């Protein structure tokens, strides 16, 4: 893809006890325009893996046809083998690197989230190929608006529990909704756990305007 | 474009550029490349920054206007 | 337009002894004026005595490392043995080579040891053109660590000093004080240390803390 | 598959090549070709196998097929085969020309056409072409020539030659008559007269049933014509009465 | 797009196809080549003379370059195709290299496509064996000899196509370094080994000769039978010996 | 990048500097210029060091397969056409090499200078790189046919620590090659600094 | 009678009749022996020469791969060239990618792998159409110290302390298994090969009826020369 | 007959004679046999020497950390299954960041070896192998056939004389599965023995064996390695 | 730039060019020839941009060689003028074009001297004098002031020599030394070099 026309914003990861959190909103923008104010950004991949995405989202349902397909091959096969998610970033950031060195690229950067084995996974994947795993994620503008609040519980607390978690990645979306033009006041979460996973929505953030009276 | 190597090892005057080793960082490579505007509500004009002046981004990458 | 690279910042650091070799690089992954992460070494061990440090496009260097491994594991079943270090570098250089039209935009430094035991240090460019030196710094922080090195390991532009053969103790020290002004100056050097001692013990790897900001 | 493979292109236990040998016997039962080279021009004589009130009068000639402006072909054997030989030496001829705007030397175009037919001969599966074919022209290396060329690819130059029907009898009549270096082209249309008259005996010689070519230098230029049927009446006249003359002195 | 193996291993461990390429050699006229200390002379038999033929058209000698000449016996058309793939070698090896190829070059070259055609799909081996010989830059004479399965072996004179058993008898009987002594001792030589299987006396004979740092040069009929004469001289004198 | 090499009564001198940069900083003082590509056969470098390196390197491949198929060592004429051709085919796509292909064969010494662009010319004495110029200026001034080694020695010595003065992408050490009938020699290694003690001084 | 079957069929015992048949071609070739001493490696062969007019020195039957490797072969010569180009060439490659020497193994095994690439469906043009007629014993030095290796068209290749090859491989191993022991010397392996040669040929061994090569560690090939020839052959 | 040389023609019996033509090509080959406990996975190969002087040819090739297998048939076919097999690994660590599966591998060789043996020209390939492997589901043991079918086994052996083996893999196997390393491949040195004359013996020059498990990489002893293994092993019972 | 010159006679050819091989602002070479001998009576003189030349010369004239070991006579001057122009153009359009300038001097037993101009883009012209470079325009004036189609061969070196001087007096560039040769029913003739020392 050289020029993206359908895009999505910021997209949110953050790993607690017991599992991870992804949270993006619905919004599809063409260019400065909400134009797709109910499309879906985060997608179930197994029963231990989910992702969301940023960018194109052309590219984001090419590439959740795919991996859904290599999902339903390897569950056709029913040997006790299972994609983790470990294995579903590399196998990502192999695609994206692939597609960026022929220079058609899949313009998106998309998050990782999944729990398998008793042990959180939170993968970064850029359209570039530029892969690497962290305790909190955040795209786009959310990497200069979340990512610093995120960084910062984690460390006072490394250690989050769901609840905390939960209510971190609100606050996130809140500030997001605040000072991103290109977002929207209406979002999902996902939660991975050893449950599986299960997706919430749609959210809204509660909104304080206040400072228009000063 | 910055991988530019050999053309100034060879001649000393000529279209080529570059000298004995391949290095993007020493042969122009963006590294970090931020708009002068970035931050702002209006775009700078041309040559407002001089090159090698002390410029302090007005915003992060990513908002330019 | 589309550009296909970007750089993400990482210094490597490598001092070849006469019995040892040292690979040291800091663990910060950047964008722009971003953080990625705070653990990302650029460190990876290759055989048991083969250390190698890649620096620059991270997508490149995690293509690259992955490359090396299956070439190494092809040398193995191929000729019953495993690579040495001059082969490594020779075939690194090939490797690099083989993307002179659209590079592989890598800082690439091999530590280890060479068929008589001694340390070996081999420097890449991201087109294959190496060498063997004895010291050698690559990435964001070069220029500043490299005439250190050379002060201080090279022992030059210096008189009446006895060039004294380089110690263990005495490179872990210098490499982790380089590294210290590296953070002070350099604004992508910081938030670890990571150094790989190679030894015919095998590999050693330690973790140093430095400043976040 | 295997199974259905003739093996076209295989040695035999005793080195021979039987797709070839099977071709020169088509060529042997086709009609009579005939060429005589003189010192002012070189000519063709082919037997008219297409015979019949019902046919339709040739546009040009039946068995002489014009490959430039200076050369021309007679073929004896399989009859589209041949087509599709004459084309290509038409093909070759113009490429020459094309890369070094002379025209080409005889030789040249009897060796490339051989070593088309050679392939053939050599691999792909496919039967050999069944055709022999003679060459006259003009080029200003040697001058007046005449080629013969076989199935094989093998060929060669010649001052007399014959292929086709009872080619062996010409062939010794021509040993017997042709005088190196002496022929004139009235001399050489005589022998090829009374060589076709001969070999043909089943048939009794009329201009109807032969073709005759010549080739000849006009003030820089090469003419190549084929003789209307008046012309080849007269020479079977004389051919008769030189004939009857020998017989009262005999 | 044929790729039907024609040359297989049969029970026995032979090549069939190989010898019978062989077979289609051993009917080809007789080619001769001796080597001298300053000459080089290839003579080939006239299975029949025509009266009618252009000599020129069916000369079994040819040159591939301006030091390497060869002779031939077996198929005719063949050995037409591995000549031009020879000439063609050596331009482009004078191209590359930027010198004169040297006699075993070339004649590795042909032994090699002889030898690609004897193991590829969809074709036969080529039914030539050929007599190469030449000058090296150092001045030294060669002669070597290729088959149709693609081995080549230096020789210091060698008699290839039909009766070429006995002519290698003789010239095994013949050979000596007192009968290579001059040039013209050569010549008779290569004469009088082609006339064990010949007839005519030497009118069925084309010989060529090739000198060190000349071009190959074509005897005329004069010169060999001036040759044929004294040969026959030299008959009369071993009679006179005799008796 | 200083590289010169000339012809005289005692074979091929072959000398250069040891400096590679990197836009203007200085990434190695110890690069060996000087391509051993056979033991009858000597190279430079010039230009983009991976390209020289690789591409003599095929060279230096090309020439022991020649030299096993023909049981003979290749010529220096062959050697640098080969190299020609090879770096024709990627003539316009970037590649930056000049480099001289010195040894002795059957028709005596050998130098021919082979760049990217396509040249290939035998001559006396050439000079490549950067400082070429300055090292002409000297070598032209000082160079003979007649030179006795030592003097040919302290010429090429002279004329790369003349180049490495004037030139700022010259310097660190002068190696020194002497080509002779059975092979090359690595003659020395001097340090420009002690060159110019030796000289100055 | 030799079309009936493609050239990949399998008898009914399990071989590949190609194959088969190419292992008996083998046994048509002159005979070559090698020998394996913790000195080095002996390689000799029968040039058997056909005429004296012929020249022995045009036999190649002992060939360079490296510095480090050399091969006899016996069978088929011409189709061995092939072989022995793919052998150097692949050595080269090595050296070109990793700037070290090949392992004789190694060589071995790139020169086995082309055995069996032969087939006439489902074949680029130019594939080779039956197996290759050749048997090649490798013999080199390298870390592992001296190694002689033999290979054979149906793509198998072994290890050899010493082992015989070609007409006479029977008669000339049982003589090998007698003589042969782990503490020989080179020149012992020499006169060892040079006295079963002549015993199994038909002619008198002399200094131009045989080649004979050796490598040795920190000596290149070596073929020996006629006046070393003499020398052997002085006292057998 | 006429349905015993192509692979493509089907007999009135509704078999195909190239098939088994290379299944007696496998049985042509020495034996090896193949066995698992509940962490290990071992192959023992009863090496062939052509000569007296000659070194005993491989019979167990690496594939990966992870997998080996051990060959019985034609040589080179085995190498080009080998081939494949590790440029599969390659791949699969490569795309995926983790060592592929012993079946979906098994089925990969499967699905290959189908190919020739449905296609004119083409000839089945005429070697068995025997896989060990350790993933997620523990140990396995897996034997490939020339028909392309493949078989997943808790012991198996193939090559010459192996119906012994088989028989003795068939009487122990019920405490196979119990075993430790060091009885898993004495058991499997009994069961290659039982293949074995009377008068030839187990001995360090004829026997190579493959080890796989859960904390060890697969490991091949050949030479001096196997004096270990074999120390312990009783007298033949006769 | 190079500098070629070609003169023909009633019964011979002179052709000229420079001996200068640069680099940058540097003469790498003093005597280098730039005439490829096609044949024993056809000389290719070319210029053009560096690699070109010599790859294109020593195609044509490999062609030219194997046209002769293959026919037993050679091209004439015109076939090959022809030839060569035919390659060219093809190479024109392709992916791999040779900016080359060339001059054909050849002798004819038949048809005589004969001298061919070749451009850049493949456009063949018969000319009695042509000149290539820079210094065609200096000298091109002089040619056609002083030279007649009856012009001996001493007094066609008189006229080269005038032309060679004034390149000397009014051209930028420096040329010292050209090569000379002339070919005529005998053959290549090398004369002597002119030099301006």
């Amino acid at each position: 893809t050289q020029n993206p026309m359908v895009t999505g914003t910021s997209v949110l990861g953050l790993k607690f006890e017991g599992g991870v959190v992804i949270a993006a909103d619905m919004l599809g923008s063409y260019g400065s325009l909400a134009r797709f104010r109910n499309i879906s950004r985060i997608m179930r991949v197994n029963n231990s893996t989910m992702l969301g995405a940023s960018g194109d989202y052309a590219d984001f349902q090419y590439l959740k046809q795919v991996l859904g397909q290599m999902v339903i091959d390897e569950e056709l096969l029913g040997d006790g083998h299972s994609y983790s998610p470990k294995a579903i970033h590399s196998w990502l950031t192999r695609a994206m690197y692939s597609r960026r060195s022929k220079m058609n690229p899949l313009w998106n950067t998309m998050v990782i989230g999944g729990y398998a084995d008793g042990e959180s996974f939170l993968g970064y994947v850029d359209m570039l190929g530029v892969a690497y795993e962290a305790p909190s994620l955040a795209t786009g503008y959310g990497a200069y608006l979340a990512q610093p609040l995120l960084r910062e519980v984690l460390e006072k607390q490394p250690v989050l529990s769901q609840t905390e978690a939960r209510e971190l990645v609100e606050r996130c979306m809140r500030v997001l909704y605040y000072r991103d033009a290109r977002s929207y006041n209406r979002f999902q979460i996902a939660t991975v756990t050893e449950k599986g996973v299960e997706i919430e929505g749609p959210l809204s953030a509660e909104t304080n305007w206040d400072i228009a009276h000063m | 474009g910055p991988f530019v190597v050999g053309g100034e090892d060879l001649d000393p005057f000529g279209p080529r550029r570059g000298g004995m080793i391949v290095d993007p960082l020493r042969s122009g490579f963006p590294r970090a490349l931020i708009d002068p505007s970035s931050g702002l509500p209006n775009r700078l004009p041309p040559g407002a920054v001089p090159p090698g002046a002390r410029f302090d981004p007005f915003g992060p990458i990513g908002t330019s206007p | 337009r589309f550009s296909p690279y970007a750089f993400n910042g990482g210094t490597v650091l490598a001092i070849a002894g006469e019995d040892f070799s040292i690979v040291a690089s800091d663990t910060r992954l950047s964008e722009g004026f971003s953080i990625h992460t705070r653990d990302s070494p650029k460190c990876y061990k290759l055989t048991d005595k083969t250390v190698i440090g890649c620096s620059g496009f991270h997508g490149d260097c995690l293509t690259l490392t992955k490359i090396i491994e299956a070439r190494l594991k092809m040398y193995k079943h191929s000729n019953n043995k495993a690579m040495t270090t001059g082969a490594i570098a020779a075939m690194l250089s090939t490797i690099l080579y083989s993307r002179r039209f659209f590079p592989y935009y890598v800082y690439n430094i091999i530590g280890g040891l060479d068929e008589e035991g001694k340390g070996a240090v081999y420097s890449f460019d991201p087109v294959g053109s190496y060498q063997r030196d004895s010291f050698k710094a690559g990435g964001s922080a070069s220029a500043m660590l490299q005439p250190l090195l050379d002060n201080q390991v090279g022992f030059k532009n210096m008189q009446n000093v006895e060039h004294v053969p380089l110690s263990l103790d005495r490179a872990m020290r210098l490499v982790k004080d380089v590294f210290i002004s590296a953070a002070e100056r350099d604004v992508y050097t910081g938030d670890a240390l990571k150094v790989c001692i190679v030894t015919k013990e095998g590999i050693r790897g330690e973790t140093v803390p430095l400043r976040k900001d | 598959s295997r199974r259905y493979d003739s093996r076209t292109t295989i040695f035999s236990p005793e080195g021979r090549l039987y797709q070839v040998e099977y071709a020169m016997e088509a060529i042997g039962h086709a009609g009579t070709c005939l060429g005589i080279l003189a010192n002012d021009g070189v000519l063709l004589a082919a037997e008219r196998r297409n015979i019949h009130k019902l046919l339709d009068e040739v546009f040009f000639s039946e068995k002489i097929y014009k490959l430039n402006e200076d050369m021309a072909c007679s073929v004896a054997g399989i009859t589209s085969d041949a087509n599709v030989l004459t084309n290509e030496l038409r093909l070759i001829a113009q490429r020459y020309l094309l890369q070094y705007q002379e025209p080409i030397p005889c030789e040249q175009l009897v060796t490339a056409l051989c070593d088309i037919k050679q392939a053939y001969t050599q691999f792909g599966g496919k039967r050999p072409f069944g055709v022999s074919l003679l060459y006259i022209g003009w080029d200003k290396h040697y001058g007046f020539q005449l080629y013969q060329s076989d199935p094989s690819g093998n060929y060669g130059g010649w001052k007399a030659t014959c292929i086709g029907n009872n080619s062996a009898a010409a062939v010794s009549m021509l040993k017997q008559d042709y005088k190196e270096g002496e022929m004139t082209l009235k001399s050489a249309l005589a022998l090829a007269i009374k060589v076709l008259n001969k070999t043909m005996d089943v048939s009794k010689l009329s201009a109807e049933k032969v073709e005759i070519a010549t080739l000849t230098r006009e003030n820089g230029k090469t003419v190549i014509r084929v003789l209307k049927q008046k012309e080849v009446e007269q020479l079977i006249k004389k051919h008769e009465e030189e004939e009857a003359k020998a017989e009262r002195e005999k | 797009s044929y790729d039907r193996a024609i040359t297989v291993f049969s029970p026995d461990g032979h090549l069939f196809q190989v010898e019978y390429a062989q077979e289609a050699v051993k009917k080809g006229s007789t080619a001769v080549g001796v080597r001298g200390k300053d000459i080089v002379v290839l003579g080939v038999e006239k299975k029949s003379v025509a009266k009618l033929q252009d000599e020129r058209t069916v000369r079994k000698i040819c040159a591939l370059d301006d030091n390497v000449c060869m002779a031939f016996a077996g198929l005719t058309a063949d050995a037409r195709i591995v000549i031009n793939r020879a000439r063609v070698e050596c331009q482009s090896h004078r191209l590359t290299v930027e010198d004169p190829v040297t006699v075993e070059y070339i004649t590795r070259y042909i032994a090699s496509l002889k030898q690609r055609y004897t193991q590829s799909n969809g074709r036969r081996p080529f039914g030539i064996s050929a007599l190469i010989v030449g000058f090296d830059f150092d001045g030294t004479p060669r002669l070597y000899q290729t088959d149709p399965s693609g081995t080549y072996h230096a020789w210091k004179a060698n008699a290839i196509g039909r009766g070429a058993k006995s002519v290698r008898e003789f010239l095994e009987k013949n050979y000596t370094d007192e009968a290579i002594e001059t040039d013209d001792l050569t010549i008779k030589l290569v004469i009088k080994a082609l006339l064990e299987v010949v007839q005519s006396g030497g009118k069925n004979i084309e010989l060529a000769v090739m000198r060190r740092d000349q071009p190959l040069k074509i005897l005329n009929p004069e010169e060999i039978e001036k040759y044929v004469a004294e040969i026959e001289k030299e008959k009369e004198e071993n009679e006179k010996k005799k008796q | 990048t200083t590289t010169l090499a000339f012809k005289f009564r005692h074979g091929v001198i072959v000398a250069a500097d040891s400096r590679a940069t990197a836009g203007a900083y200085i990434a190695s003082q110890t690069v060996k210029k000087v391509i051993e590509i056979n033991p009858y056969l000597l190279g430079t470098m010039a230009g983009g060091a991976a390209d020289c390196s690789f591409w003599e390197r095929l060279l230096a491949r090309q020439c022991r397969i020649y030299e096993l198929r023909n049981k003979e060592r290749i010529s220096v004429a062959a050697a640098s056409k080969l190299l020609a051709n090879m770096v024709y085919q990627y003539k316009g796509m970037g590649l930056s090499m000049g480099t001289m292909i010195c040894g002795w064969d059957k028709r005596g010494p050998g130098l021919y200078y082979v760049d990217s662009e396509g040249n290939r010319i035998s001559g006396a004495t050439f000079s490549v790189g950067s400082g070429s110029v300055y090292a002409y200026g000297v070598m032209d001034r000082g160079y003979s046919y007649d030179l006795e080694v030592e003097e040919a020695y302290d010429l090429a010595r002279r004329a790369i620590y003349q180049a490495t003065y004037r030139d700022a992408y010259s310097g660190g050490s002068v190696s020194l090659y002497h080509v002779r009938e059975d092979g090359w020699i690595r003659v020395s290694s001097d340090n420009v600094a002690d060159l110019h003690d030796k000289y100055s001084g | 009678s030799e079309y009936d079957r493609g050239v990949n069929t399998f008898s009914p015992e399990g071989r590949l009749f190609q194959v088969e048949y190419a292992i008996e071609a083998i046994k048509l070739g002159s005979t070559a022996i090698g020998i394996q001493t913790s000195e080095g490696v002996c390689l000799a062969v029968e040039k058997r020469i056909t005429s004296p007019l012929m020249e022995p020195s045009s036999i190649e039957k002992i060939v360079e791969i490296d510095a480090h490797i050399g091969c006899a072969m016996s069978g088929l010569i011409a189709d061995a060239k092939t072989l022995i180009d793919k052998a150097r060439v692949e050595t080269q490659n090595h050296w070109f990618t990793y700037n070290e020497t090949m392992t004789v193994e190694s060589v071995t095994q790139a020169v086995s792998n082309l055995a069996l690439q032969f087939g006439e469906e489902d074949a680029d043009p130019g594939a080779m159409s039956r197996p290759f007629g050749v048997a090649l014993l490798f013999g080199g030095v390298d870390e592992k110290g001296p190694q002689l290796f033999h290979m054979d068209p149906s793509g198998t290749f072994v290890q050899c302390d010493a082992r015989a090859i070609g007409s006479a491989s029977e008669g000339a191993q049982s003589s090998l298994q007698e003589v042969y022991h782990k503490s020989m010397t080179l020149k012992e392996a020499i006169k060892s090969s040079l006295i079963i040669l002549k015993q199994v040929m038909e002619e008198k061994l002399n200094a131009t009826n045989i080649e004979l090569a050796t490598v040795q560690p920190g000596q290149n090939f070596h073929m020996f020369t006629k006046e070393e020839l003499e020398e052997v052959i002085k006292d057998i | 007959n006429q349905y015993d040389n192509d692979v493509t023609v089907w007999s009135p019996q509704g078999r195909i004679h190239q098939i088994e033509y290379a299944m007696e090509a496998v049985k042509q080959g020495s034996a090896t046999v193949g066995l698992k406990s509940k962490t290990h996975a071992v192959l023992v190969a009863l090496k062939r020497a052509q000569s007296e002087l000659a070194a005993h040819q491989k019979k167990i090739l690496h594939v990966d950390n992870h997998i080996g297998i051990s060959i019985a048939g034609l040589t080179a076919d085995a190498r080009l299954l080998c081939n494949f097999m590790r440029q599969e690994c390659l791949d699969s660590r490569f795309v995926f960041d983790r060592p592929l599966p012993v079946s979906r591998l098994v089925s990969l060789i499967g699905s290959k070896t189908q190919i020739p043996t449905q296609r004119y020209g083409r000839r089945p390939y005429g070697v068995g192998l025997l896989i060990a492997g350790y993933d997620d589901m523990g140990p396995h043991i897996f034997q490939t056939c020339p028909s392309a079918n493949y078989f997943d086994c808790r012991a198996m052996s193939i090559g010459a004389r192996s119906q012994s083996a088989r028989t003795y893999l068939e009487r122990h196997m019920s405490e196979f599965m119990e075993c430790n390393l060091n009885e898993l491949v004495k058991h499997g040195l009994r069961a290659l023995r039982e293949t074995l004359p009377a008068e030839q013996d187990l001995t360090t020059k004829n026997v190579s064996i493959g080890i796989v498990g859960k904390d060890l990489e697969f490991t091949i002893y050949d030479d001096d390695d196997v004096s270990p293994f074999l120390e312990g092993l009783e007298e033949r019972p006769q | 730039m190079e500098y070629l010159i070609g003169i023909q006679g009633p019964d011979y050819v002179l052709v000229a060019s420079d001996r200068v091989a640069a680099s940058n602002i540097v003469q790498m070479k003093d005597d280098h020839d730039k005439m490829f001998k096609m044949s024993e009576k056809i000389l290719l003189l070319c210029v053009g941009e560096a690699g070109d030349t010599v790859q294109f010369a020593e195609y044509i004239q490999k062609n030219v060689q194997l046209y002769k070991m293959r026919n037993g006579y050679e091209l004439s001057p015109t076939a090959a003028a022809n030839f060569t122009r035919r390659n060219l153009a093809d190479y024109l359009r392709s992916r791999t074009p040779y900016h080359v300038n060339l001059l054909l001097a050849g002798y004819d037993e038949h048809e005589g001297p004969a001298l061919y101009y070749m451009d850049y883009l493949a456009a063949l012209a018969k000319a009695p004098f042509a000149a290539h470079g820079y210094g065609a325009f200096l000298t091109l004036s002089i040619l056609d002031r002083y030279y007649t189609p009856t012009i001996s061969r001493e007094k066609a070196v008189e006229l080269l020599r005038k032309c060679l001087e004034e390149l000397q007096k009014r051209f930028i560039l420096n040329l010292p030394t050209f090569s000379v040769r002339i070919i005529d029913r005998n053959g290549i003739h090398d004369l002597d070099n002119i030099s301006f020392p």
